[PDB]
C-alpha cells in the first residue's frame, strides 16, 4: 500500500519546496500550475514526486499511458521504417534511394503508418512478417 | 531538378526530421510544460 | 624504530633480505636461466 | 613573369552533381555498397589531391574553398557583432565595467534553462561570456549599439561577397597554374598589401577613433555625451583639443618632425592605471612602426619590373659544409606541394597562436581586460587550445607531404635528403631528450610526492627543501625589469608588469603583478619542454618514417592514412603517418592540458585577487603554489579538488551549465576508450549478430552495416577523447573563474 | 539444372552468402573443382580497411548449391 | 666540402660525423679503457672502476638521507660500494651468460679482442670491483681528511 | 616460420604473388583451375606474416591462408 | 657467385647494415641499366643509378625487394633484370629471388606445388581432433 510513500499534498516537505519552484516558461504562474499537477503524486521524504511502476490504475499515468504512448510512437517509426526497407528491394536499384531517400513513396508510407498494429497483426498471422531460418544468412559456428 | 536530389539525401532529410521533431518537442514544452505524468 | 613486539630486530635482516638481497639473487639466477644456451 | 590569367567558365554552375555523392571520387562513385562508403565520403571530401591529379584544378579547388571558409568566418563574426548589437548589455557595460559583467548571450525560457540567464548587471539577464568581445569594442571605440549593428551587416554582406568570389573564382574566371606558381607577387602582396596595409589601416583608425573615443572614455565621459568618431575627423578642433598636436597639419610627419607626434605616439610600455590595458597610443605607434616595417618587407621579391629577389637564389646560395648542396629543390618543393606549404603556415599560424596567448595575458591590449579574469583565461586556454592543434596539424601536413609529394629526383643531397638520411641520429636523439627530460621533470615530482608522504620535508625539491630555482629566467626577469631607461631609454615602463615594478591594479582587483618564478616554476617549466618534446618526437617520427623505416621499407606505397601492414614482423599496428598524428594529438592534449593548468594555478595564486586598503594582495588561492605544485598530490588536492568546488555545486545556479558541461566531457572522454581500447573484430561480429536479427523480420538494409575501419575507430576515439578532455577542462576553468573572479 | 541466370542458394558454410540466393553467371564445361561462377547482390568483406567496395562473386561447385 | 661524409662504406647504417670520428673522436675514444690497444682486462676494468668510482661518490655523498648529518659522507661511501657491487654483479652475469665480439663502429674500428671471450670480462669485472672499490675508498678520504673541504661547499649550496 | 597454405579454392588470380613482398609465393601449374595455375609457397620461411596475400584473394574465403608460427629472424623482419 | 658490382653514389646513410649485417646475414641485389636516374634507397634517401649493372646490400629480403619493386614499377626504362642473393658471414651466396630466371607472378614449369592443400578450408580438422600431438589443425 506503499505507507512510506505519502501523497505530496499532505506531505509536509513537499509543501515547502512548492512554494520555491522556479517557472520554466515565460508563463509567470508557471511554478505554481507545476505545483498544483504534481500534488497528486507520491512524495518521499524529501519532498519531490515520486513513480509507481506496477501497472496499478490511479498510478497508470506515470508508466502505463506513456508507455502505451511511446509503444504506439515507436512502433510507427519502425513500421514505417521496415515498409519503406521492404518497398525498395524489389525494383534492382535500392542502394541509391537507400541513400537519397524517395520521398514521395516516404510520406505515402509514414502517413499511413498510423495503423502499424493492424498491419503488424495480419503479417505475423499471414506469415510474411518473419523469415524462416532456412531462407537466412547464419554465420559458421 | 538536381536540387531536390539534393534535399532528398539521407543528412538533408535527417536534419529536417530532427529540426521538425525537436521543434514539435520544444513547442510542447512551451504550451504544456511540466509534464511528469499524466493526470 | 625497533618494535615492542618480540624479537624485533628480525625485520631489520629479513625485510632488507627480502626486499634487496633474495630479490638480487633471484634475478641474477633467472638471468643466467633464460639467458644460457643449449 | 607575374601576369593575371585565367580560363573562362571550366566548371558548370549545375545541381546535378549536388544529388550526386561521391562524384570527387572515382571509388565513391560505384555506389553505396557498405557504410564505409558513407565514412569515405566525408573522409575523402576536401582531400583534394586524392580526387584530381592535376596541380591546376586542385589549386582552383583550394582557391575557391577558401573564400567559402571566409564566407564562414565572416558570417560568424557578423553574428558575435549581432549579439553584441542585439542581445548584449554592452551600452550598460560601457557605463559601469568594473561592476557590470559582459554578457552577450540570452538563453529561451521553454524549459528550466532560464536560470542560465545569469544576473551581470543594469538589468539584464544572460551569459556571462569570455570571449573578450566588450573589451575588443571598448578599445575599438564602439560607444553603441547600432555600431555593432552596421559592422554585423557588413559582415554579412562581405560573406555574401566571400561567397560569390568563390562561385565566381571555380566557375566564371578560374586562374591558371602559373598564376599560383609566382609566390613572389603573392608574398609582396600579404606583406605590403595585407598585413602592411591591415596594420596601417588599424594605425589609422586607432589614431582617429580608438585614441579620442577611449581618452574620454578614461577621463570619466559617459558614452552618450561622447561624440561620434566622424565629427572627430569632420571637426578637427575637437580632435585637437585633446592631444593638441593635431593643431599642426600632417607637415611635420612629411618634413620628419615626428617627435611632435609625441603625445599621441608614445612608447610608454606599460599598462594603463586606469583601464589596466595597454596604452592606445602605444599601440597605434606599435601599428604604424609594423605596417611601416610591413610594407618594407613587401618590396623585396622580384615580380614584374626586374628588382626584387627571386626566393631561389636566396635558397641557392645558402649551402655549408655540414649540408653540401643546401636548399636547391625547396623552392619547387614549396611551389608545387600544397602540403609542405601547410605544414609550414599551420606550424607557424599554431605557434603565432601560442605567442598570442603568452603575450595578451601579459601585456592586456584591451580596456578592462585584465580586471575580469574568466575572459583573460578563456583566450589564453582558447589561443593554446588551437595554437597546439595547428602544430599537430602541421606534423600531419607534413606526413602527408612525405607519400604524396615528396619526390626524390628533386631531392638529391640536399637539406630534406640528408634529414632522410640521418633521421634514425634525429629519432633516437630526440627520443633520448624526451626520456631524460620526463625523468628529470616527472621523477622530481615523484620524489617530492614520495618525500612529502614519507614525513620528509627536508629532502624535497623545494623551496625551504633542495632548490632548483631557475637562475636563467630570473635573471632574464631582472633584464627587463631594468629594460626600462637601461637597455631602452625611451620607455616610461617596462613592457609588462611580470618581469618586475609594482602591482598594477584596478578598481578593487589587480590587473597583473610580478611573476616570481622559483623551484615550482622551475619543475613545471620542465614538463612543459617534456611534453612538448614528445609531441615533438611522435610528429616528426611520423614525418621522417612516413616514406619507409627498417620495419616496412615500403611504406609509402600503402599511403599515408592506412592501419597497418598486418600482424607479421611482430605485429605492424598504427605503423602510419595517419597514427603518428593520432598519438601526437593526445600529447598536445597532454601538454596544453598541462600549460593551461599551470597558468590558471599560477595567476589564481600568485597574481590575480583583490587588493587590500593597507596595500598587500590577497590572491584567489592563497599562493599555494610555491608548496603544492611541486607535488602530484599538490596538483590534485590543492588544484584539481579544491577548485572543482565551484563545478560541481554549481547545480540550481547560473552556472549549472558548466557542471553539466563538465559532467558531459566526463561522459565523452569515457566514451572515447570503447574506439580506442577495443578494436575493429569484435563490432565486425557483433553487427553480423545484429543483420541476422534484422533478417528475421525483413529488416535488411542496403547499404550493409559495417563496423567503422581501423584507422576511423582510432579517429573517433582521439575526437571523442579531445572533445570530452577539453570541454571538462573549459567548464571547469569557466565556472571557477565566473565564481571566484 | 544449374544454367546461367538461374537462382540458386549457398551450401557453403564459409562463404559469405551460406544460405543466401544468388544468380549464376557462367558455368564452365572443363574439369575443374569450382566450375559453376555465382554473383550476389551483397558484397563480400574483402578488401582493405577503409576500402568502400569488395568482391560480389565466387566460384562454387555442383555439390556446394540447390537451385530454387 | 663534405665534412660528413661516410666512413669508407656508405651503405652502412653510420655517418662519419666531425663528432663522430673526425679527429679528435678517434683518438680519445681509441684511447679509452676500453678501446685501448696495449691494455689487458683486469686493467681497462680498473681504469674504467677507479673512474666510476671517483664520480659516483658526488650523488651519494652530499645527496642521500643522511646527508645533513656527520654519517653523510660514510653512508655516501657505503652506497657507493653497493652500487659499484650491483654493478659488478651486472657484469659477471653479462660475462657469465656469454659475449660475443664487441660491435666495430667508425670511431672504433678494431674493438678489444680480449673482451670477446667470457674469461676477459670476468677480468674485467673484477678489474672492475678493485677499481670501484678503490676508487669510492679514495674519494671518502680526499672528502673527509680536510673534513670542510670547501670544495664540498659548492654544489651542495646549489643542492641544498 | 609461419605456414602459407593453399587451398583448391583458387582462381589463380596471382594477385598473392604480386602482393606478396618478400617472394614467399609464385604460381605453379595446376590443372583443377581455369587459369591453369595455383599459388604455392616455397620460400615459407621468408613470411613476416603481413598477410597481404590473404588481403588481395578474392575467394570468398581465402584460398591463400597464413598462419603465424614460430618467429625467427625472418619472421621480425628484424634489420638488427 | 662472388657479386662483381659497383655500388651507386650513395652519399651514406643511418638506416643501412647494422652490427647483424657481418654476423648474422645480409643481402643483396644486383641490377643492370642502360642509363643514369635517381632512385629512392628503402634505407632512405635518394641515390644515383650509375650506367651499367649495380650492386647494393641490405639487412632484410624486404628492402631488397622494395627495392626491385622501385626498379621494376615507376620507372621508365623498366628495369626487370635484378637479382637478389643472400651473403652470410662465412662467406656463401644464396641466390633467391628470381630462382627460375622468370618472376614467380608468371607460371614456369618446373616449380612444385609447395603448401597446397587438396581440400577445402572449411574442410579442416577440428583441433580436439589433434589434442597432445604435434600436428596441428593445418596440417
Ligand atoms: C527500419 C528501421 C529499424 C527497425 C525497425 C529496427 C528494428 C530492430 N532493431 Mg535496429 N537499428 C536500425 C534500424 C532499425 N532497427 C539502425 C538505423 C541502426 C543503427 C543505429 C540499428 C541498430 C541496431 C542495434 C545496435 C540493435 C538493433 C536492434 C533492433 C531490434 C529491437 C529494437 C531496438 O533495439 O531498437 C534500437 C534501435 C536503434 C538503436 C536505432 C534505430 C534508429 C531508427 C529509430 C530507425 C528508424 C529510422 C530509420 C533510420 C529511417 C526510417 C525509414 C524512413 C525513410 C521511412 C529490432 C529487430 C537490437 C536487436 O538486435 O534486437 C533483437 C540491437 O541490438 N538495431
Ligand atoms: C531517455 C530517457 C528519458 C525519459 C524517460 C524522459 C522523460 C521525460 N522528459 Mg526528459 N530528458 C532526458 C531523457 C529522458 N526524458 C534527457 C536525455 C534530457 C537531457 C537533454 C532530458 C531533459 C528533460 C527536461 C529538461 C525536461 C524533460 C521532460 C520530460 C518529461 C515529458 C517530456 C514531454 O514533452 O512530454 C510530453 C510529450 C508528449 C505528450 C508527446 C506528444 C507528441 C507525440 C510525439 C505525438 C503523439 C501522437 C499520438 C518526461 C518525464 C520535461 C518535463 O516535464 O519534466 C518532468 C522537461 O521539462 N526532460
Ligand atoms: C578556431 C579559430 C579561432 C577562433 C574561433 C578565434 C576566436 C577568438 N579570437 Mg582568435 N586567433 C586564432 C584562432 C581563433 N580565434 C588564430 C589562428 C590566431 C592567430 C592569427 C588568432 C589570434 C587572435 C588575436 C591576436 C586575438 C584573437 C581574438 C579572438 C577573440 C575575439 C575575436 C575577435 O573579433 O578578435 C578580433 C581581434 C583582432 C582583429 C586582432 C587580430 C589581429 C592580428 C594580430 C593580425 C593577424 C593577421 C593575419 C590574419 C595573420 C597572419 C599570420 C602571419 C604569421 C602571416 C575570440 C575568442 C582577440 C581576443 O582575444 O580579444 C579578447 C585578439 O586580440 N585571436
Ligand atoms: C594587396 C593585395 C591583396 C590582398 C588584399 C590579399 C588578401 C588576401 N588574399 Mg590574396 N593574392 C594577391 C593579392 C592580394 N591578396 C596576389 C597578387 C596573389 C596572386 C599571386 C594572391 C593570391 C592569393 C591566394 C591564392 C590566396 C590568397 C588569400 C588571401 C586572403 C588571406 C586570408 C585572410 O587572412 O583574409 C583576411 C583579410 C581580409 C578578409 C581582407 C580582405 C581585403 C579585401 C580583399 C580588399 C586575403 C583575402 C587566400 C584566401 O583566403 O583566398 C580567399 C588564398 O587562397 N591570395
Ligand atoms: C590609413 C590610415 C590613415 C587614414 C586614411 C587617415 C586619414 C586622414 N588623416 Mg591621418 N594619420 C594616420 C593614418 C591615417 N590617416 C597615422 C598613422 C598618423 C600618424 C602619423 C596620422 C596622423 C594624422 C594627423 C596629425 C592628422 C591626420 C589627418 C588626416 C585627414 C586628412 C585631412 C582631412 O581629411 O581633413 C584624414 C582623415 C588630419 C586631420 O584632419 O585629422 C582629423 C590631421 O591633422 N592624420
Ligand atoms: C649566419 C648565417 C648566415 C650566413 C653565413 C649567410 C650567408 C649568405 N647570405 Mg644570408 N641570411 C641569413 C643567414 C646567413 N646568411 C638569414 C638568417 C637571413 C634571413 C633573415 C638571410 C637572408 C639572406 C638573403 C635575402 C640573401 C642572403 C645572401 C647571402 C650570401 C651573401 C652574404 C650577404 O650579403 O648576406 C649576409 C647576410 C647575413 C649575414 C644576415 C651568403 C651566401 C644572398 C644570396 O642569396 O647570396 C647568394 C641574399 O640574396 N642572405
Ligand atoms: C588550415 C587547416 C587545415 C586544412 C584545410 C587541412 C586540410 C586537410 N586535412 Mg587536416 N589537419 C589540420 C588542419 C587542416 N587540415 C589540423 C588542425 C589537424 C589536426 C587534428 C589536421 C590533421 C589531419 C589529418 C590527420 C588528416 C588531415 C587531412 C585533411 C584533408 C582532407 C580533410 C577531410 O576531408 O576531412 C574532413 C573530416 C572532417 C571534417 C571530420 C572532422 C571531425 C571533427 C573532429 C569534428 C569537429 C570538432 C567539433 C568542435 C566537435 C563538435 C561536436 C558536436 C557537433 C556534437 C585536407 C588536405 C586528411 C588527409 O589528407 O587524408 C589523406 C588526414 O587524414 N588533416
Ligand atoms: C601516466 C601515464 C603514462 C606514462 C607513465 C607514460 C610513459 C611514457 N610515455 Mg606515454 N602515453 C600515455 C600514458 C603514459 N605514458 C598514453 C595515454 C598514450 C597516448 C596514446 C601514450 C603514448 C605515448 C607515445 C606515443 C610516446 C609515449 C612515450 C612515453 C615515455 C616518455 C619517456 C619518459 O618520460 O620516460 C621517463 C618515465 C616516466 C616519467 C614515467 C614515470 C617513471 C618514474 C619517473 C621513475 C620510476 C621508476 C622506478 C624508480 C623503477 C624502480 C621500481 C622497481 C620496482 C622496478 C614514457 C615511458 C614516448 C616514448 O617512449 O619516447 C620517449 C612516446 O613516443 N607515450
Ligand atoms: C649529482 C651530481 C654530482 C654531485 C653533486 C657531485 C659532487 C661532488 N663531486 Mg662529482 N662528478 C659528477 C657528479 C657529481 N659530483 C660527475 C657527473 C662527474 C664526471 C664529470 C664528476 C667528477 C668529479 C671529479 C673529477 C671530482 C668530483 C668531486 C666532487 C666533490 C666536490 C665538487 C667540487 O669540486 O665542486 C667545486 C663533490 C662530493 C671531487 C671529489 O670527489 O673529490 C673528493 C673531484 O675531484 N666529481
Ligand atoms: C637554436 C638551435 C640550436 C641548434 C644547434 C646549432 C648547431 C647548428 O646549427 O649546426 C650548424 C650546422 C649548419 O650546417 P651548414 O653550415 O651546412 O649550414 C648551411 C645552412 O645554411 C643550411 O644549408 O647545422 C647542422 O650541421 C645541423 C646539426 C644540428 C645537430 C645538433 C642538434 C641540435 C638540436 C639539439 C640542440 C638543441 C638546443 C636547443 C636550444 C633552444
Amino acid at each position: 500500500d506503499l505507507s512510506h510513500l505519502t501523497p505530496c499534498s499532505e506531505s509536509p516537505a513537499y509543501q515547502a519546496k512548492a512554494k520555491s519552484f522556479r517557472n520554466t516558461t515565460s508563463d509567470p504562474e508557471s511554478g505554481q500550475k507545476r505545483a498544483e499537477s504534481y500534488a497528486e503524486a507520491l512524495c518521499g521524504p524529501e519532498g519531490y514526486p515520486h513513480l509507481v511502476v506496477d501497472g496499478r490504475l490511479d498510478h497508470a499515468g506515470d508508466f502505463i499511458i506513456p508507455g502505451l504512448l511511446f509503444l504506439y510512437v515507436a512502433g510507427w517509426i519502425g513500421w514505417v521504417g521496415r515498409s519503406y526497407l521492404i518497398a525498395i528491394r524489389e525494383e534492382k536499384d535500392t542502394e541509391m534511394k537507400e541513400i537519397i531517400i524517395d520521398v514521395p513513396l516516404a510520406i505515402n508510407k509514414m502517413l499511413f503508418g498510423f495503423m502499424w498494429p493492424l498491419q503488424a497483426f495480419g503479417e505475423f498471422t499471414s506469415g510474411k512478417l518473419t523469415v524462416k531460418d532456412s531462407e537466412i544468412p547464419v554465420s559458421p559456428r | 531538378k538536381g536540387l531536390t536530389t539534393f534535399l532528398s539525401t539521407a543528412p538533408v532529410l535527417i536534419t529536417a526530421l530532427l529540426v521538425f521533431t525537436a521543434g514539435l518537442l520544444i513547442e510542447f514544452n512551451r504550451f504544456y510544460p511540466d509534464l511528469l505524468f499524466h493526470p | 624504530i625497533l618494535g615492542d613486539f618480540a624479537a624485533s630486530f628480525l625485520p631489520a635482516i629479513l625485510v632488507p633480505a627480502v626486499g634487496l638481497v633474495m630479490p638480487a639473487v633471484v634475478m641474477g639466477l633467472l638471468f643466467l636461466q633464460i639467458e644460457s644456451e643449449a | 613573369k607575374a601576369k593575371v590569367i585565367v580560363d573562362k567558365d571550366p566548371v558548370p554552375t549545375s545541381f546535378e552533381k549536388w544529388g550526386k555523392p561521391g562524384h570527387f571520387d572515382r571509388t565513391l562513385a560505384r555506389g553505396p555498397k557498405t557504410t564505409t562508403w558513407i565514412w569515405n565520403l566525408h573522409a575523402d571530401a576536401h582531400d583534394f589531391d586524392s580526387q584530381t591529379s592535376d596541380l591546376e584544378d586542385i589549386s582552383r579547388k583550394i582557391f575557391s574553398a577558401h573564400f567559402g571558409h571566409l564566407a564562414v568566418v565572416f558570417v560568424w563574426l557578423s553574428g558575435m557583432y549581432f549579439h553584441g548589437a542585439k542581445f548584449s548589455n554592452y551600452s550598460a557595460w560601457l557605463a559601469d565595467p568594473l561592476n557590470i559583467k559582459p554578457s552577450a548571450q540570452v538563453v529561451w525560457p521553454v524549459v528550466g534553462q532560464d536560470i542560465l540567464n545569469a544576473d551581470v548587471g543594469g538589468g539584464f539577464h544572460g551569459i556571462q561570456i569570455t570571449s573578450g568581445f566588450f573589451q575588443l569594442w571598448r578599445a575599438s571605440g564602439i560607444t553603441n549599439e547600432y555600431q555593432l549593428y552596421c559592422t554585423a551587416i557588413g559582415g554579412l554582406v562581405m560573406a555574401g561577397l566571400m561567397l560569390f568570389a568563390g562561385w565566381f573564382h571555380y566557375h566564371k574566371a578560374a586562374p591558371k597554374l602559373e598564376w599560383f606558381q609566382n609566390v613572389e607577387s603573392m608574398m609582396n602582396h600579404h606583406l605590403a598589401g595585407l598585413l602592411g596595409l591591415g596594420s596601417l589601416g588599424w594605425a589609422g583608425h586607432q589614431i582617429h577613433v580608438s585614441l579620442p573615443i577611449n581618452k574620454l572614455l578614461d577621463a570619466g565621459v559617459a558614452p552618450n555625451e561622447i561624440p561620434l568618431p566622424h565629427e572627430f575627423i569632420l571637426d578637427p578642433a575637437k580632435m585637437a583639443e585633446l592631444y593638441p598636436s593635431f593643431a599642426q597639419g600632417l607637415t611635420p610627419f612629411f618634413t620628419l618632425n615626428w617627435g611632435v607626434y609625441s603625445d599621441f605616439l608614445t612608447f610608454k610600455g606599460g599598462l594603463n592605471p586606469v583601464t589596466g590595458g595597454l596604452w592606445l597610443s602605444d599601440t597605434a605607434h606599435h601599428h604604424l612602426a609594423i605596417a611601416v616595417l610591413f610594407i618594407i618587407a613587401g618590396h623585396m621579391y622580384r615580380t614584374n619590373w626586374g628588382i626584387g629577389h627571386n626566393m631561389k637564389e636566396i635558397l641557392e646560395g645558402h649551402k655549408g659544409p655540414f649540408t653540401g648542396e643546401g636548399h636547391k629543390g625547396l623552392y619547387e618543393i614549396l611551389t608545387t606541394s600544397w602540403h609542405a606549404q601547410l605544414a609550414i603556415n599551420l606550424a607557424l599560424l599554431g605557434s603565432l597562436t601560442i605567442i598570442v596567448a603568452q603575450h595578451m595575458y601579459a601585456m592586456p591590449p584591451y580596456p578592462y581586460l585584465a580586471t575580469d579574469y574568466g575572459t583573460q583565461l578563456s583566450i589564453f586556454t582558447h589561443h593554446m587550445w588551437i595554437g597546439g592543434f595547428l602544430i599537430v596539424g602541421a606534423g600531419a601536413h607534413a606526413s602527408i607531404f612525405m607519400v604524396r609529394d615528396y619526390d626524390p629526383a628533386k631531392n638529391v643531397n640536399n637539406l630534406l635528403d640528408r634529414v632522410l638520411r640521418h633521421r634514425d641520429a634525429i629519432i633516437s636523439h630526440l627520443n633520448w631528450v624526451c626520456i631524460w627530460l620526463g625523468f628529470h621533470s616527472f621523477g622530481l615530482y615523484i620524489h617530492n610526492d614520495t618525500m612529502r608522504a614519507l614525513g620528509r620535508p627536508q629532502d624535497m625539491f623545494s623551496d625551504s627543501a633542495i632548490q632548483l630555482q631557475p637562475v636563467f629566467a630570473q635573471w632574464i626577469q631582472g633584464l627587463h625589469a631594468a629594460a626600462a631607461g637601461a637597455t631602452a631609454p625611451f620607455a616610461s615602463a617596462g613592457v609588462s608588469p611580470v618581469f618586475g615594478g609594482e602591482v598594477v591594479a584596478v578598481g578593487g582587483k589587480v590587473a597583473m603583478m610580478p611573476i616570481t618564478l622559483g623551484t615550482a616554476d622551475f619543475m613545471v617549466h620542465h614538463i612543459h619542454a617534456f611534453t612538448i618534446h614528445v609531441t615533438v618526437l611522435i610528429l616528426l617520427k611520423g614525418v621522417l618514417y612516413s616514406r619507409s623505416s627498417r620495419l616496412i621499407p615500403d611504406k609509402a606505397e600503402l599511403g599515408f592514412r592506412f592501419p597497418c601492414d598486418g600482424p607479421g614482423r611482430g605485429g605492424t599496428c598504427q605503423v602510419s603517418g595517419w597514427d603518428h598524428v593520432f598519438l601526437g594529438l593526445f600529447w598536445m592534449y597532454n601538454s596544453l592540458s598541462i600549460v593551461i593548468f599551470h597558468f590558471s594555478w599560477k595567476m589564481q595564486s600568485d597574481v590575480w585577487g583583490t587588493v587590500l586598503p593597507d596595500g598587500s594582495v590577497s590572491h584567489i588561492t592563497g599562493g599555494n603554489f610555491a608548496q603544492s605544485a611541486i607535488t602530484i598530490n599538490g596538483w590534485l588536492r590543492d588544484f584539481l579538488w579544491a577548485q572543482a568546488a565551484n563545478v560541481i555545486n554549481s547545480y540550481g545556479s547560473a552556472l549549472s551549465a558548466y557542471g553539466i558541461m563538465f559532467l558531459a566531457g566526463h561522459f565523452v572522454f569515457a566514451f572515447s576508450l570503447m574506439f580506442l581500447f577495443s578494436g575493429r573484430g569484435y563490432w565486425q561480429e557483433l553487427i553480423e549478430s545484429i543483420v541476422w536479427a534484422h533478417n528475421k523480420l525483413k529488416l535488411a538494409p542496403a547499404i550493409q552495416p559495417r563496423a567503422l575501419s581501423i584507422v576511423q575507430g582510432r579517429a573517433v576515439g582521439v575526437a571523442h577523447y579531445l572533445l570530452g578532455g577539453i570541454v571538462t577542462t573549459w567548464a571547469f576553468f569557466l565556472c571557477r573563474i565566473l565564481s571566484v573572479g | 539444372a544449374i544454367q546461367r541466370g538461374s537462382k540458386v542458394r549457398i551450401l557453403r558454410k564459409e562463404s559469405y552468402w551460406y544460405k543466401d540466393v544468388g544468380t549464376v553467371a557462367s558455368v564452365d564445361k572443363s574439369g575443374i573443382l569450382y566450375p559453376v561462377i555465382v554473383r550476389f547482390d551483397k558484397v563480400n568483406y574483402n578488401g582493405f580497411s577503409g576500402s568502400a567496395t569488395g568482391v560480389n562473386t565466387n566460384n562454387f561447385a555442383e555439390h556446394e548449391l540447390e537451385e530454387v | 666540402i663534405d665534412v660528413v661524409n661516410h666512413g669508407g662504406d656508405p651503405q652502412v647504417g653510420n655517418l662519419s660525423t666531425p663528432i663522430n670520428g673526425s679527429a679528435f673522436t678517434k683518438a680519445f675514444i681509441n684511447a679509452l679503457p676500453a678501446y685501448r690497444k696495449g691494455l689487458s682486462p683486469n686493467r681497462r676494468g680498473l681504469e674504467v672502476g677507479m673512474a666510476h668510482g671517483y664520480l659516483l661518490y658526488g650523488p651519494f655523498a652530499v645527496l642521500g638521507p643522511l646527508r645533513l648529518t656527520e654519517y653523510g659522507p660514510t653512508a655516501g661511501l657505503l652506497a657507493t660500494i653497493g652500487l659499484v657491487s650491483i654493478l659488478t654483479i651486472c657484469l659477471s652475469i653479462y660475462g657469465a651468460v656469454g659475449v660475443s665480439k664487441p660491435t666495430e663502429t667508425l670511431t672504433t674500428p678494431e674493438v678489444p679482442m680480449d673482451l670477446a671471450t667470457k674469461e676477459g670480462w670476468s677480468e674485467f669485472a673484477g678489474g672492475f670491483l678493485l677499481g670501484g672499490c678503490g676508487g669510492a675508498f679514495f674519494a671518502f678520504f680526499l672528502c673527509q681528511t680536510p673534513h670542510l673541504q670547501p670544495l664540498i661547499e659548492v654544489a651542495s649550496n646549489i643542492w641544498s | 616460420s609461419h605456414s602459407v597454405k593453399i587451398y583448391d579454392t583458387c582462381i589463380g588470380c596471382t594477385q598473392c604473388v604480386r602482393a606478396c613482398p618478400l617472394d614467399v609465393l609464385e604460381m605453379v601449374p595446376w590443372d583443377g583451375c581455369k587459369a591453369g595455375q595455383i599459388a604455392s609457397s616455397p620460400r615459407t620461411e621468408d613470411c613476416v606474416g603481413c598477410k597481404r596475400c590473404e588481403t588481395a584473394c578474392p575467394t570468398d574465403f581465402l584460398s591463400i591462408r597464413v598462419y603465424l608460427g614460430a618467429e625467427t629472424t625472418r619472421s621480425m623482419g628484424l634489420a638488427y | 657467385i662472388q657479386l662483381t658490382g659497383t655500388m651507386p653514389k650513395f652519399g651514406g646513410s643511418t638506416g643501412g647494415l647494422l652490427s647483424a649485417a657481418d654476423r648474422e646475414e645480409k643481402y643483396a641485389i644486383t641490377w643492370t641499366s642502360k642509363t643514369e636516374q635517381v632512385f629512392e634507397m628503402p634505407t632512405g634517401g635518394a641515390a644515383i643509378m650509375n650506367e651499367g649493372e649495380n650492386l647494393l646490400y641490405f639487412a632484410r629480403k624486404e628492402q631488397c625487394l622494395a627495392l626491385g619493386t622501385q626498379l621494376r614499377t615507376k620507372f621508365k626504362p623498366k628495369i626487370e633484370d635484378y637479382k637478389i642473393y643472400r651473403i652470410y658471414p662465412t662467406g656463401e651466396t644464396q641466390y633467391l629471388h628470381p630462382a627460375d630466371g622468370v618472376f614467380p607472378e608468371k607460371v614456369n614449369e618446373g616449380r612444385e606445388f609447395h603448401g597446397k592443400k587438396d581440400r577445402n578450408i572449411g574442410k579442416n580438422p577440428e583441433p580436439v581432433t589433434l589434442k597432445f600431438s604435434g600436428k596441428t589443425p593445418y596440417d
